[PDB]
């Protein structure tokens, strides 16, 4: 799903719950709050552990 | 041959400046992003290259 034209607070997404498998690959996870992103995508699904 | 010397140093400087704008096995050719897009523990891994 495409996400566009909005403000994305990293902290609130990061501190919502203790995500079991959480890792950001190409970037250090913290500084999203300062960054700008062009056409981020979200890949939603369900998998087993 | 007089203009040859200046032409030679011209290519020299041109290549010297030009080849920086090139990743060397790096995600990007520009340092300040790699510094600002990853943390030191693996940012070092790229800046060393
Ligand atoms: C729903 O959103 C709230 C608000 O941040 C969050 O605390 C909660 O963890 C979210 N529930 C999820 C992601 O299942």
């Amino acid at each position: 799903k495409r996400i566009s034209n909005c403000v994305a607070d990293y902290s609130v997404l990061y501190n919502s719950t203790s995500f079991s498998t959480f890792k950001c690959y190409g970037v250090s996870a913290t500084k999203l709050n300062d960054l700008c992103f062009s056409n981020v995508y979200a890949d939603s699904f369900v998998v087993k552990g | 041959k007089l203009q040859d010397v200046v032409n030679q140093n011209a290519q020299a400087l041109n290549t010297l400046v030009k080849q920086l704008s090139s990743n060397f096995g790096a995600i990007s050719s520009v340092l300040n992003d790699i510094l600002s897009r990853l943390d030191p523990p693996e940012a070092e891994v790229q800046i060393d290259r």
